């Protein structure tokens, strides 16, 4: 079967380069010209522009002529976008894609490119269960997941362990710059008690794992 | 250069409901092409060449149209069918997709079950109050969240942040995050979240005191 | 009357004028090409291509006056000629009045095996108009017909019977061509594990032991014939070692 | 101002094949209005408002578009459908119509009988032969016919016409008339048609000797 | 139910002026545009120009100003166009025409003008089958229709009788400035002996009516 | 694909000598013009010359001739331009370009060259935010940063991460000779008192960097 | 020797409008060529040989002309045809560009969000004080800034600035540093901007007082 | 079209109004330049450039009399080939009555192959560079119609060995050509970014020989080079390219 793998997160500085791959597999590389596509958190696509593989060929969206360069490398049925000067207009997903004729039949998984000096872990405080957090014998609990740069944090609970209703509030843009987010968890209330809930928040641009226990209000 | 606008930009139907949509092309084109993305993964192909069917696309999806309109059809909708749809063309360079159309699966009125969590006293040594206010399973996602402290209502100091659709019931949970400085937050004892909402015959209210215990 | 084409050869220019160094938009599709057995009542007849184009439906098809079609194949080499096609009258509507667009072909071009060939076309007056195809080879349903696969053994039936005999040894059963007289048999799992030689100037089926190292119970056995005009790169075949009732 | 162009402007269509035509303005307009007329009749209002079906008008026609450019479907060629139609629009002055596309129906080759007919005693006593080569029952439209004397070739003094479709059997006819003074008349012999049709695998020739009855 | 009559056809001298009107009923006259549309045999439609019979205001296709003139007379729900100094491109059928909207929704039947400085009356000559060569199956049979002016002619056979197999053509101007045309009818080869065929044609703008057996020329 | 490739900015002392390089790559270098372009703060293109990388003939613009010389390197397929006496008003941006006939298909990105007897880093300073504001309401706040030389300088907010309402004016030349800007960012007035702003100011040439927090102005 | 004049120099075209740019050569040309370069980066070749589009370039823009005189036409004006378009030739050296025709894209009235700032205390301990006064996210680009110092109205002793054009709102900011020695700042008590806008149906005027936050 | 050119040979150039600029702007093009066969009935015709003009349409060319003409080699070479061609009477319309331009051609100045040419033209009177000027390289021997030149055909311009070219081992090419009767003496060379392998092969007959090259490199999907030793053409005969191969192609 055909995929299209690409290159993992990148924080950029701004002024600085960046090539990023989209290799090729299950196909003829020179058979297929590969397309480039950007997604920032407008959710719109738009197109960068495609190569055919076989003969070097590129067309470009003029919005990103002079500001990204594609390239190909037979050996490793592998091509590369390149931004010369990553601007924080920039900071967006990227996907490459295969066509053969205007359609794109297969897609990469996406590239998230920030374009930015330095990323912040987040701070994690509790949303600690309590009667006004209960109904109906289930309490909510959670984390509030604040002040972090760029998205995305991950969050399990009791390492994975922890059955319970999910919900999971999308980051928030705050008027710093910085996210937020709160993961909330619905558990039986009379298990507060008893049974411990940690929340294990991931940051993986700054490397950041934080283990949260939260733990029940004692005015119920 | 050629715009596909795709009406509408953001529609629901119930399960079972027909469901069309539509992309107009400013200027004519050979093909059209539709591509499937829901939250948080690349965009799939749907149908191609104008009606051609994508690799695991069930029939209940069509496609026509010509010239400068076309339109995509549902027969029967599915929960799975809600995603956004973008439909694209290639007959002139540049490439160009559409604006989209943002599908959701309508269900019968469902009231949030409203739930206030205070600040934490690790927050407040940092010095700063989030005042967090949850509405839960609800439907349609329209609701009114309002803060009041100490019986002042709060306009410009509140974020609201809202789920995806759930997979198995099709509600919306929303937070409302109050934010305020060690400061105001110690200066004040009732901090009220107020919810209006369809699936409510009067708005309600859940409240905390400040220095309770 | 309707225009028709008459086509002839031309010099045309040098290869490059082919690099399309932009791309296309890849939704113009008005350049096809397939090939076609030019005589259906030959077992091996030649290949041609049978390159269609549409004409545009607008203003300018009624100054069109030929069609230029230039192809270049490239497998062990390149091969590169141009024909020109000339309109016999003028277009008097933008669409054909009994059909849709203007469509045209032209059947030429013999067409190698295992070649990846380049087409593109230009209207004159004034590549616009571009499709590549790769022949396929001795195994094709189309091509296997023809001297040189025949010859390396594209329709050879050996009718391989590749059986576990005793302990890790295999019997191969298969039936010899005229083209030749030796054979290799293999047998090959996770690794090759075993190999055998038989020379037979008769056309009969002869039979064999291959020396298994490893579990000979589900792998492939390989067939390799030694023909005298393909020499170590005949057509092979394939099966799959099975118990013995 | 807004003029309306139609394409294609001839097209043929088998029973069952799906079939579009287009209408593009010179500028933009509000609704495009289309009127099917067959021939010998009045227009009459087919799709208007550039989607509605006039009352009764099969449900196999659609029509869309805007801006500029619009198009009439059938999703399956009937033999009833055969007709021209009009686009129109009355947006700006002056009212406009477009060229209009013929569209007639498309069926298996067939090809024509041939007759000759020799100039009638009648109208030798006025001074000039006409000489009549039919072409009877054929289909497509496309044949050419050559008139030899003497098996001599004609050229400037012959004249083509050629029917519509037959309602019946959607198959054409043609006629071709060679024009001859009784006196060039009475200097040769033989009169033949010779027709050319994608039918006949070899022209047909179709002959008669001067006064030989 | 909504009817628009038009008055009926007129043949002119080039250069004469004609008024054709067109009656309206079943529907408030007054509330509808009447238009005039021009069609030349075998062509496109041509929209003349339009009038509001509410106030007697119109428009026209400049191409015609001058040339047409319309009125209305609210009294007798009457529209009229009046054309002047007619010219032999002017023959064509003419229509009237209601609409609400931008699109028409009721036509009149159409009045055909036609400009001739002269009348001629055809000759009829028969196309005899060619009983010299019968069998094979079918037999053609016509007759030539030579030398007319203006159009049109009308051609059946055994005084309407006869419809399977007839091919009237369209007629051709010859460059004599004079029509002609052939019907014809194939038959069983084996018809010719017993049956009976007379082509009846009618040119009415010279009121010559011309019947014509064509009878198998003698073989013996 | 075709890429030229500029070197970077340089710092001159007025009155000395610089060479610029424009690297080439994707095409046959001997076979294409190449171009040099000044464009001045008025935004003006001027033409400086061309270079004939086959045999090294060049053409200038003779309002430049003798101040600047273009050069090649074959092997390298690269283009040079060198000014013999940089002066204040020879400070301008610098493009490579390509030409196919008469016009450039592709250029180089620029080199910035600038003229300056010394360089100075920036003074920042906060622009506070107004404590008499509106209730919610949109509060301003921003650095301004003065008295450097010679351009440019970067900023950014929060590492990068605040990005959405940000102002970064055009520099000013002062009476003084040094240029100054301010950078603002408008947020919600709540969000004073919650959120850290800090303006992260670079300046190259001094190898100056200042992070600045702006605070409102504390009351007491 | 040949020079070229472009006309107009700046303009600012409402999106949707037919948008035209002159180039005038000093003498007749063989060709001329167009770029299109937005601030910061480097022109792009946008239609060369008069009339040819670059790849990618919207089929919305034209070039024509011959001899001493061609233009640049956008058929509908979009938002993302802001930017400067500058013609050159190379019909004679030397190679010359002309001046460039800074189109701008117009939307509707936007009267500005205005803020002032004073001098911060680590500025006037090194005696000098600037005075910054902002006017945000306005259209159009014309306004009037007047400060006061105790009512006295000041001159010369202040700069602006201004942003280009928003690329996603399309409104401009502007700067207004009045600077004063630290002698003359603590003289006096009330610094006021005065802002005149079209936006604005009366002067809007923000004070501070020095030394009270 | 009615003033027409009447050519003829005066010198009165100087090859520096061809080099007034070293780099001549790029937008004069209305001079084109394209070889023709002196005779069509020959193989070895001699090749002559056309070279063709298009009037400027502007009240101009009410005063002009004559285009001058001159064809430079280049090659350290100087011009001394120019013409003038002097138009028989004025020009009372600026383009012709039915016309694009008004438009000459003049054929001559015989063709050297693989040669650089620099043509420029020059109206008379009339600035004083070239008004028109072109750059031009003859093509060689793999052109459509310069291959059946004499010079061409024995440097092996139609000689056609089919390469065939299989990767046999991890360091092994074996090579299959037809040889020509025009020689005995090949060089078989395999080339990806560098050269990686070379064998010499000599055979006398006209056969299908095959030969091994020993690789340094990766050689699937380079290129095979076969250079022929045959008279006249020394060590610049004509090339012939191939690619390598995996071998067997066949599943
Ligand atoms: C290269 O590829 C082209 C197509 O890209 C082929 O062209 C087709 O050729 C086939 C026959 O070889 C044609 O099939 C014939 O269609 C006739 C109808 O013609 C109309 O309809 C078709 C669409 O179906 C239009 O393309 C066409 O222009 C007309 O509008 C049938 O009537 C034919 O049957 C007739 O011929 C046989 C004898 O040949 C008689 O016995 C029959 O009774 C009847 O008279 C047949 O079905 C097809 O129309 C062609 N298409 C086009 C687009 O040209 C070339 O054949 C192919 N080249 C080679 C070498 O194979
Ligand atoms: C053949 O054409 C297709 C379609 O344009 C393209 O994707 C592919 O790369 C081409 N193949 C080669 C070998 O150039
Ligand atoms: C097509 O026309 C060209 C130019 O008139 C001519 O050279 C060529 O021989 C023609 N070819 C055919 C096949 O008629
Ligand atoms: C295949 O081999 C078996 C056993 O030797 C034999 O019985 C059978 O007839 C063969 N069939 C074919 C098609 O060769
Ligand atoms: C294979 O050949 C041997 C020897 O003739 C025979 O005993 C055996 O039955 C054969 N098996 C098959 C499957 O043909
Ligand atoms: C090359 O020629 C030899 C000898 O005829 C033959 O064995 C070998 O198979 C040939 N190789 C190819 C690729 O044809
Ligand atoms: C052209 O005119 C020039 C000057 O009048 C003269 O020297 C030359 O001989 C003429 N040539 C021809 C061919 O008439
Ligand atoms: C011909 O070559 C010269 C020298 O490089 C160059 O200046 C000139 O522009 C070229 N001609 C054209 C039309 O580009
Ligand atoms: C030279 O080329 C021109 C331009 O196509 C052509 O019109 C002319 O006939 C040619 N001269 C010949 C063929 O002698
Ligand atoms: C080249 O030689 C190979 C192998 O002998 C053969 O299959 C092929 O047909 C030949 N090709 C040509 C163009 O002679």
């Amino acid at each position: 079967e055909v995929q299209l793998q690409q290159s993992g997160p990148e924080l950029v500085k701004p002024g600085a380069s960046v090539k990023i791959s989209c290799k090729t597999s299950g196909y003829t590389f020179t058979e297929y010209t590969i397309h480039w596509v950007k997604q920032n958190h407008g959710k719109s696509l738009d197109w960068i522009g495609g190569i055919n593989p076989n003969n070097g060929g590129t067309t470009y969206n003029q919005e990103f002529k002079g500001k990204a360069t594609l390239t190909v490398d037979k050996s490793s049925s592998t091509a590369y976008m390149e931004f010369r000067s990553l601007t924080s207009e920039d900071s967006a997903v990227y996907y490459c894609a295969r066509s053969y004729y205007g359609y794109v039949d297969y897609w990469g998984q996406g590239t998230t490119l920030t374009a930015a000096a330095s990323t912040k872990g987040p701070s994690v405080f509790p949303l600690a269960p309590s009667s006004k957090s209960t109904s109906g014998g289930t309490a909510a609990l959670g984390c509030l997941v604040k002040d972090y740069f760029p998205e995305p944090v991950t969050v399990s609970w009791n390492s994975g362990a922890l059955t319970s209703g999910v919900h999971t509030f999308p980051a928030v843009l705050q008027s710093s710059g910085l996210y937020s987010l709160s993961s909330v968890v619905t558990v039986p209330s009379s298990s507060l008690g008893t049974q411990t809930y940690i929340c294990n928040v991931n940051h993986k641009p700054s490397n950041t794992k934080v283990d949260k226990k939260a733990e029940p209000k004692s005015c119920d | 250069q050629i715009v596909l606008t795709q009406s509408p930009a953001i529609m629901s139907a119930s399960p079972g409901e027909k469901v069309t949509m539509t992309c107009s092309a400013s200027s004519s084109i050979y093909y059209i092409h539709w591509y499937q993305q829901k939250s948080g993964t690349s965009p799939k192909r749907w149908i191609y060449d104008t009606s051609k069917l994508a690799s695991g696309v069930p029939a209940r999806f069509s496609g026509s149209g010509s010239g400068t309109s076309y339109s995509l059809t549902i027969s029967s909708m599915e929960a799975e069918d809600a995603a956004t749809y973008y439909c694209q063309q290639w007959s002139s360079n540049p490439f160009t997709f559409g604006s989209g159309t943002k599908l959701e699966i309508k269900r019968t009125v469902a009231a949030p079950s409203v739930f206030i969590f205070p600040p934490s006293d690790e927050q407040l040594k940092s010095g700063t109050a989030s005042v967090v206010c949850l509405l839960n399973n609800f439907y349609p996602r329209e609701a009114k969240v309002q803060w009041k402290v100490d019986n002042a209502l709060q306009s410009g100091n509140s974020q609201e942040s809202v789920t995806e659709q759930d997979s198995k019931d099709s509600t919306y949970s929303l937070s409302s995050t109050l934010t305020l400085s060690k400061a105001d937050y110690e200066k004040h004892k009732v901090y009220a979240c107020e919810v209006t909402h369809q699936g409510l015959s009067s708005p309600v209210t859940k409240s905390f005191n400040r220095g309770e215990c | 009357p309707e225009p028709t084409i008459q086509c002839g050869s031309e010099p045309g220019p040098s290869p490059e004028w082919m690099v399309r160094h932009t791309l296309t938009p890849g939704d113009l599709r008005d350049l096809r090409v397939e090939t076609i057995k030019s005589n259906v009542d030959l077992e091996d007849s030649p290949i041609l291509m049978n390159i269609s184009w549409i004409l545009r439906a607008d203003a300018s098809i009624r100054l069109l006056k030929a069609t230029k079609i230039c192809v270049m194949g490239k497998s062990h080499f390149q091969s590169y000629s141009c024909i020109r096609c000339n309109y016999t009258q003028a277009f008097q509507t933008q669409t054909r009045p009994s059909g849709g667009k203007w469509t045209f072909s032209y059947v030429g071009f013999p067409v190698e095996l295992n070649t990846v060939y380049f087409i593109g076309a230009h209207n004159i007056p004034n590549p616009s108009m571009a499709v590549n195809f790769t022949s396929p080879g001795c195994l094709d349903h189309v091509m296997k017909y023809k001297k040189k696969c025949i010859e390396a053994g594209s329709l050879w039936k050996p009718n391989i019977t590749a059986c576990k005999r005793s302990a890790n040894t295999v019997e191969v059963n298969f039936t010899t061509s005229p083209l030749g007289d030796r054979y290799m048999a293999l047998i090959q799992s996770t690794a090759v594990i075993g190999t055998s030689y038989v020379s037979e100037k008769e056309l009969t089926r002869t039979s064999v032991v291959v020396h298994v190292t490893g579990e000979s119970e589900g792998a492939v056995v390989q067939l390799t014939p030694y023909f005298h005009t393909c020499g170590n790169d005949c057509i092979r075949q394939r099966g799959t070692v099975v118990q013995c009732p």
